[PDB]
RNA sequence: GUAAGGCGUGGGAAUCUGCCGAACAGUUCGGGCUAAAUCCCGAAGAAAGCUAGAAAGCGCUGUUUGAUGAGCCUGCGUAGUAUUAGGUAGUUGGUUAGGUAAAGGCUGACCAAGCCGAUGAUGCUUAGCUGGUCUUUUCGGACGAUCAGCCACACCGGGACUGAGACACGGCCCGGACUCCCACGGGGGGCAGCAGUGGGGAAUCUUGGACAAUGGGCGCAAGCCUGAUCCAGCAAUAUUGCGUGAGUGAAGAAGGGCAAUUCCGCUCGUAAAGCUCUUUCGUCGAGUGCGCGAUCAUGACAUGACUCGAGGAAGAAGCCCCGGCUAACUCCGUGCCAGCAGCCGCGGUAAAACGGGGGGGGCAAGUGUUCUUCGGAAUGACUAGGCGUAAAGGGCACGUAGGCGGUUCAUCGGGUUGAAAGUGAAAGUCGUCAAAAAGUGGCGGAAUGCUUUCGAAACCACUGAACUUGAGUGAGACAGAG
RNA sequence: CAUAGUCAAAAGAAGAGUUUGAUUCUGGCUCAGAAGGAACGCUAGCUAUAUGCUUAACACAUGCAAGUCGAACGUUGUUCU
């Protein structure tokens, strides 16, 4: 709604480390299951991420509903 | 082409030189203009037909043979105000008042052509709007002919229109004749720094001054600095009527109180003296909005342009009939 | 009306009958002569005026103009046919175009002459 | 096709919901399909297993949920026609059984006689609806093509099966018409998907390339499909685009037209040619490419674009009009003929109106003609018209519906009115900026409306108490070819 | 302080010819404007973006427009060590 409030309270992050970070292994087959690994991580991490925002939006709810 | 189009308007607007036969035949469509104003009491399509009519092909002429009754219709407005103003700002339009350039039609050569910039971008859009805060320039490789073509410009436009006209009428051929010792002065820059410096183009300074004073009485002038200083004015019929009174109830005080308030009422109650000599017509500058330095050349715009010195060779009670602008307040209206 | 009428019986309007009905809302129509002829115009105007019997695609029989000075058509050719009817001629209410299908244009015709099927005379 | 079982807008209760998100519990045992199973059957309580190659990763089942869809219902709004006045008989309602996931005459039986209709039912004709498109000083009119939302249909009729979902365009069964094979017993088919072909028509395109992008199906992925799409091709069909040069040039050349045959006689005309300059667009030759669309990677477009180079004003101007309306005039030919024409009108020997020459005007890669819509048209008039003599007061009343119509005080809160919340899809219109140079987007405004909540109380409606000025009675006087 | 502040949401309103010996009125016809999924004539250089069977929901040759999964399951048979 104003600057102040997003200038302030915005979460600017670093560098990701998570970019570049394979390395190349000597069988294909266990590439194939790093990639798998890979795969399920950012599943977990997805869920993970669904469950804050749902916590976010139940704590704007009860806010909105204590005004009311 | 283009000489016939002075046939159709009845003066001239085709602007390049005229030969012999050319300014015989105007002085005949000159005749014709002139009997046709005087004729306009009698005339039911005068203002509806064809005033409006010559004023549109004039305006369609003096932007480069442009649809100006196409265009404007493509608008739904009725006032010329807001479509002039629009087309003050093209690039080309833009480009003729600088005076980087003599006609539309060069400025669109050379717009077309990708040899002119705008913020240093070659730009080659030839309707494009330049807004307050564009700068304006020619190519690195262009530059120098342009700045050639520029001082070529402006010293034989003083020599063709500042020096023909201003005090020496001279007849057709013999100017013709002496124009050549005219122009070998110029050939050098110590020419023209002399043709500067001279007490010849001084005297014309001084004559142009004087001529442009007489000319502000038309809107009375002096009536205006007579009512500025009227207290003092006066006071001098006070001290002439007291020393009148006092030094000859019991002679070169008389003479020269006479010779004085003598001398400020003719300065002060002579009306304006409008000449039988043809008024000089100059050359406008845009500096309302257009920023140059004729060194490069480079040129800013900062400003918007004004309905009132778009520099057309139109009457202003003409125009009206397009623009329908209430004059006198030096406003866009 | 007061306003309770004309919520009750509202405004009609205009009633004006089709002028060309039978090209049936076309620009054009495809048809072939039954009868070639002239016919006299109504006064005061005297001429023979070259008209032509049309069966239409749409199998309407109308009477088409032949415009211009000569034709080429004989019965039984196809000729393309606009609208616009000739004031002289009563029930003449359609024209021919000319330079399209059986009907020939004019060449000599110099002036005006996409109006009548003529090419541009090539300079030499 | 459909005139209300649809659509627009706002609501509701009597329902279901695969995949997707989040909890919890389970995932046991026999048999069958030549062989097996996550296929089919049975028992408990419903199920189904695979993977130590995918071993705590998928999958399935049951129960609670979120989300998304779907079914059902309903208020309001949404053609013409009365030279169509009655329509209905499962019709309208009730009871009880059945059916459905679910309310319900959805339908079997029984009972009642209802229901709809002059505020237009029913009949007939036409039509998909909306956002919107064109036009227009607001309103309206025409349209509903592209695109998006909803609906309907898939050769013509009728059905159901499977399924979370269909009574299913490229599924199945049946009947019909048409059609192709047939070895003659019988089989097969459905471009209103993209291309394409006949046909009809005044008229409407390639039997193209790639899944690179975006979207979608299947798969753990790798991938595979995708005439969705993206992108090329054809067509002045449209678009406030760009170009066809910029200067100079008098032998005012030749040639054309006109001319007491006036001023270089006037004009084509500085026009051309010639000379100098610049090469956009198009042309030709090359070069880089994580320029960019796309990134971890992948580029159809791309023979493009970009950048550089070659060249030479070179390759690029028509169409209509010139009597008036309406800007623009002369000569020759013709002689009410030939012809022209939007209207008025021209042509019968000096035609600015027909046809050609010459000149000129308007628009311009267009410009005319026809069709069609709105405007001008206040020419269906709400905005904004009329009816003595021009179209138009019913022959005159009475009365049904409807419309319209006095005062005060009190109450109320349906209309009205103020604010808040929800909704009013996107695109389009309007404002503004940026982008772009015939191309895009963001944020607003608008969407005049509907629902809910809470205020106000003057007006309209409704309720109560009153008033007498409009209407109507009585008493007393009258007049009258009623 | 400031990636603040500015309160914009339109424009759009034109007349002319034609009834009479002439006039004013009534009243139609016609014209100048904008536009289209248009068609036709004459004439055409370029790029881009749109649009392109309105008629026969007429009949359709030919190719393509819906498949995918061996990480659900057996089955037979190919190679080689
Ligand atoms: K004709
Ligand atoms: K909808
Ligand atoms: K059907
Ligand atoms: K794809
Ligand atoms: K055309
Ligand atoms: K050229
Ligand atoms: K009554
Ligand atoms: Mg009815
Ligand atoms: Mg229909
Ligand atoms: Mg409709
Ligand atoms: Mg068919
Ligand atoms: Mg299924
Ligand atoms: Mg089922
Ligand atoms: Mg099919
Ligand atoms: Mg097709
Ligand atoms: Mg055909
Ligand atoms: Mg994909
Ligand atoms: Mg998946
Ligand atoms: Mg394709
Ligand atoms: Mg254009
Ligand atoms: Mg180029
Ligand atoms: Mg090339
Ligand atoms: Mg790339
Ligand atoms: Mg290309
Ligand atoms: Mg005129
Ligand atoms: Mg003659
Ligand atoms: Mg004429
Ligand atoms: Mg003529
Ligand atoms: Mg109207
Ligand atoms: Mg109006
Ligand atoms: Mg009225
Ligand atoms: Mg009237
Ligand atoms: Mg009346
Ligand atoms: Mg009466
Ligand atoms: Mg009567
Ligand atoms: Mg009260
Ligand atoms: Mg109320
Ligand atoms: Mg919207
Ligand atoms: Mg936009
Ligand atoms: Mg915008
Ligand atoms: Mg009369
Ligand atoms: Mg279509
Ligand atoms: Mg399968």
């Amino acid at each position: 709604t104003h600057h102040r409030h997003h200038q302030e309270t915005h979460s600017f992050l670093e560098p990701e480390s998570y970019i570049g970070s394979w390395e190349a292994p000597k069988d294909p087959k266990d590439a194939e299951r790093m990639l798998a690994q890979l795969r399920r991580d950012y599943a977990k991490k997805v869920s993970l991420y669904r469950k804050d925002y749902v916590h976010e939006i139940e704590m704007l709810r009860v806010e909105k509903q204590r005004k009311d | 082409l283009r000489f016939q189009t002075c046939r159709l308007l009845l003066g001239n607007v085709w602007n390049r030189e005229l030969t012999i036969i050319q300014r015989r035949i105007l002085r005949r469509l000159r005749n014709r203009k002139r009997s046709i104003k005087k004729r306009k009491i009698y005339s039911k399509k005068y203002l509806t037909s064809y005033i409006q009519l010559q004023t549109t092909r004039k305006l369609s002429l003096f932007y480069g043979d442009l649809p100006i009754t196409e265009m404007h219709r493509g608008t739904k407005r009725t006032s010329y105000i807001p479509f002039l103003l629009n087309l003050e700002t093209r690039f080309d339009v833009i480009l003729l008042r600088l005076h980087f350039l003599e006609t539309i039609p060069q400025a669109r050569q050379l717009i077309s052509h990708r040899r002119v910039c705008v913020n240093k971008g070659m730009v080659s859009i030839t309707h494009l709007k330049l807004s307050h805060g564009d700068i304006i320039s020619f190519q690195e490789n262009n530059a120098i002919i342009r700045g050639e073509e520029i001082r070529r410009s402006f010293y034989k436009e003083i020599l063709v229109e500042k020096i023909i006209g201003k005090l020496l009428h001279q007849p057709l051929r013999m100017w013709r004749r002496s124009k050549t010792e005219w122009f070998h002065l110029l050939k050098t820059k110590r020419g023209c720094r002399l043709l500067l410096k001279s007490r010849f183009l001084q005297q014309l300074r001084s004559s142009m001054q004087e001529e442009d004073l007489e000319r502000t009485k038309k809107f009375g002038s002096e009536k205006v600095c007579l009512g500025s200083s009227f207290a003092e004015h006066k006071r001098m019929k006070r001290n002439l009527l007291k020393s009148l009174f006092l030094s000859k109830r019991r002679p070169i005080v008389y003479n020269s109180s006479l010779s004085l308030y003598s001398n400020s009422t003719y300065c002060f109650a002579s009306p304006h003296k409008l000449t039988m000599k043809r008024r000089i017509k100059r050359i406008e500058l845009p500096t309302h909005y257009l920023e140059v330095n004729y060194r490069t050349p480079k040129a800013v715009v900062f400003y918007g342009p004004n309905i009132g010195h778009i520099p057309h060779d139109i009457r202003l009670k003409d125009l009206n009939l397009l623009l329908w602008s209430r004059n006198g307040r030096g406003q866009n209206i | 009306p007061t306003f309770n009428q004309l919520i009750r019986h509202g405004r009609e309007e205009k009633r004006r009958t089709d002028r060309t009905r039978a090209l049936d809302k076309c620009p054009q129509k495809l048809g072939a002569c039954l009868r070639v002829s002239t016919r006299t115009p109504k006064k005061p105007n005297s001429a023979l005026r070259k008209i032509a019997k049309v069966r239409l695609s749409n199998r309407h029989d109308i009477f088409a103009y032949i415009p211009g000075e000569g034709h080429n058509l004989q019965e039984h050719s196809q000729v393309l046919i606009r609208g616009g009817r000739v004031k002289d001629l009563p029930g003449v209410k359609f024209h021919c175009i000319r330079g399209v299908k059986d009907l020939m244009g004019i060449p000599g015709r110099r002036r005006g002459r996409s109006k009548y099927g003529a090419e541009k005379p090539k300079s030499i």
